[PDB]
RNA sequence: AGCCAGGAUGUUGGCUUAGAAGCAGCCAUCAUUUAAAGAAAGCGUAAUAGCUCACUGGUCGAGUCGGCCUGCGCGGAAGA
């Protein structure tokens, strides 16, 4: 998780959920990247 | 949809109409529920339909749901899919004792949780564990809080996972 | 013995160039290529004899390898 | 395999008063208190383990202080600091500042410093002939320390083996010790390599250090390949596996010789350095004839670079000898 | 949307490289089989292999997939 103003997924190993005001890139392949707000 | 408003039900399971309560009956398991808020629920008996109780558009939200609930409770006295529980790694407890199991990793205190029905074990085998069904809903959150009393660690693996496989060796390259 | 194998053995050189097909290193003659394509017939799922024939020459074409008699 | 050079900064230099004196009495005063900052300098810690990849990590070098005022309630400001740093394991110390080795080791918990600071902010006091008023500043001369350090592990990790096509180097490091391989990361604008652990019977253990992700011998022309091949050849220490069995498929007097010859032809001084030969393929013999072997391989070639033995049996002094290559791969040039 | 598959065959095309042969880099990227099957996307592998898959038939069986402009909302959002 990180700080960051700007929601696009990076790989398809980002899948984009949505868990309200926040919003995450985990992806089952990389989980690695992770964000938090949006 | 193709889901929400497309439904069936046979004679060993019968239906005990609720507003949007779905109280099912039955056998190999009976008087199981589940609500929904916004759901009417027409009788059929027959996998039972759903849609907006008054006209809502968070009703076939719940009218798919509903279909797959109902349709769960069917499966459910027909017993559900927890009837595993693994867990990667050898020379920790994982045997079933009487209602109690135990756990290690070199623990000073035994871990270990007792069962209610609808999830009973007995297995031979301290790495395998088989459960039993009963509603899909209940079975899944019993069976989550077994594993989270040791999740995955994946620089060998070894974790209790759950009913399906969820380890991977997705070590961090080091030993 | 593959038909890109066997085609490199029969024009005589064992390497490729270095851009296949943009630069061509020897040429293969017809006469090879439908024996080959003859022998790689056996190999192949085809129908007929022509189709053994186009998929050996494809096979020669991509190598650098010329394809005429 | 890579071998780098880093770019430490420290701390640095001050930002001058600001300052007036305020009284509710008296109108405006002149400046008290003053600058800041100053900076500590490099260091560096050799390491065992690794153990967490901080170097696979890499962000772009290292990066310390700047400093300080203060005014409020009639101040100066602070300083600046020390920066050190960690490698996966060992390393051997260079500056190209320098341009020449410092200390030599790849000994772990070595330190030294390559010291500077003296960084200073531009105060009121500095323009001060005793005539001038300065109260206003709040300004920086000074940038925090720059030196170019030059790391190498002495690599792979700090010996790499480098067989032929005859090769088993993961089984004899594993038979001859009761350690683990690691997969080892490292500080590489390369791929980075397989580590095996080696026992040095001492309740202290030692890695050696083999080829690129899956082993294939530096010798047969691959390290993984040419890429690898040339990521492997690096190594300051190179180890020569035969399989000093009567079986070697390219026999053993010939394959010591080829090995031995193509590493002399490379540098000589590499064979006259300590750079070592490791007897293997030792799980197919007693050793006793292969510690015979291993000595008279090691002795004619007339120079340190001795005999180094991997993959158990005996106990001839073997043991011993197995650390003491180990050793002597460790002190350094 | 999903599901059954075919998933073949020259073939795993070649250079580079021991192996880089759809998927490091460099270039081919042709052709066959059938109602269908790409010298093959990604993962994975030095690279292939494999693994799955845009490729394409069957299945469930009817509407459905993305652009363009637009109203009004949402996250972004820390102080004694």
């Amino acid at each position: 998780m990180k700080v960051r103003a700007s929601v696009k997924k990076l790989c398809r190993n980002c899948k984009i959920v949505k868990r309200d005001g926040v919003i995450r890139v985990i992806c089952s392949a990389e989980p690695k990247h992770k964000q938090r707000q949006g | 949809s193709r889901v929400a408003k497309a439904p069936v039900v046979p004679a060993g399971v019968d239906v005990k109409i609720n507003g949007q309560v779905i109280t099912i009956k039955g056998k190999n398991g009976e008087l199981t529920r589940t609500l929904n808020d916004a759901v009417e629920v027409k009788h059929a008996d027959n996998t039972l339909t759903f849609g907006p109780r008054d006209g809502y558009a968070d009703g076939w939200a719940q009218a798919g749901t509903a279909r797959a609930l109902l349709n769960s409770m069917v499966i459910g006295v027909t017993e559900g899919f927890t009837k595993k529980l693994q867990l990667v790694g050898v020379g920790y407890r994982a045997a079933v004792k009487g209602n109690v199991i135990n756990l290690s990793l070199g623990f000073s205190h035994p871990v270990d949780h007792q069962l209610p029905a609808g999830i009973t074990a007995e297995c031979p085998t301290q790495t395998e564990i088989v459960l039993k069904g009963a509603d899909k809903q209940v079975i899944g959150q019993v069976a989550a809080d077994l594993r989270a009393y040791r999740r995955p660690e994946p620089y060998k693996g070894k974790g209790v996972r759950y009913a399906d496989e969820v380890v991977r060796t997705k070590e961090a390259k080091k030993k | 013995p593959p038909a890109a194998v066997l085609l490199k053995k029969a024009a005589g050189i064992k390497s490729g160039s270095g851009k296949p097909n943009k630069d061509k290193v020897g040429k293969i003659s017809r006469a090879q290529l439908q024996e080959i394509a003859q022998t790689k017939a056996a190999d192949m799922t085809g129908a007929d004899i022509e189709a053994m024939t186009r998929s050996i020459e494809g096979t020669a074409r991509s190598m650098g390898l010329v394809v005429e008699d | 395999v890579d071998e780098a050079s880093i770019l430490v900064v420290a701390g640095d230099g001050g930002n001058g008063c600001v300052s007036f004196r305020r009284e509710k009495y008296i109108p405006k005063g002149g400046p008290d208190g003053g600058d800041g900052g100053d900076g500590g300098d490099v260091w560096m810690e050799a390491d065992e383990n690794l153990n967490t990849l901080i170097d696979y990590r890499f962000e772009k070098s290292f990066r310390a202080e700047r400093g300080q005022n203060g005014a409020s309630r009639d101040c100066t400001g602070k300083r600046g600091k020390d920066v050190t740093i960690k490698v996966p394991v060992g390393t051997r110390v260079i500056d190209q500042g320098t341009g020449e080795t410092m200390g030599d080791m790849t000994k772990h918990g070595q330190r030294l410093l390559v010291a500077k600071g003296g960084w200073h902010g531009l105060g009121n006091t500095r323009f001060k002939s005793s005539v001038n008023r300065t109260p206003r500043q709040k300004t920086n001369g000074t940038p925090g320390d720059k030196r170019e350090l030059l790391l190498e592990l002495m690599l792979l990790a700090d010996v790499g083996m480098l067989g032929m096509p005859n090769a088993g180097k993961s089984t004899f490091i594993r038979a001859v010790s009761a350690a683990k391989p690691k997969v080892a990361d490292y500080p590489f604008t390369t791929l980075v390599p397989s580590l095996g652990v080696v026992r040095m019977d001492n309740e202290k253990s030692f890695v050696v250090a083999d080829i690129p992700g899956l082993i294939e011998g530096a010798a047969e022309g691959a390290g993984l390949g040419i890429r690898f091949l040339k990521h492997l050849e690096r190594c300051r220490v190179l180890l020569h596996l035969i399989d000093i069995d009567p079986i070697d498929g390219t026999d053993p007097v010939e394959n010591a010789r080829i090995i031995i010859s193509e590493l002399e032809k490379y540098s000589q001084d590499l064979a006259t350095k300590p750079r070592w030969l490791v007897f293997n393929k030792i799980d197919l013999l007693d050793k006793v004839e292969a510690e015979e072997k291993a000595k008279a391989i090691a002795e004619a070639l007339g120079w340190e670079d001795k005999y180094y033995l991997i993959s158990a049996a005996s106990g001839l002094g073997v043991k011993d000898l197995c650390w003491d290559v180990m050793t002597f791969i460790i002190e350094n040039p």
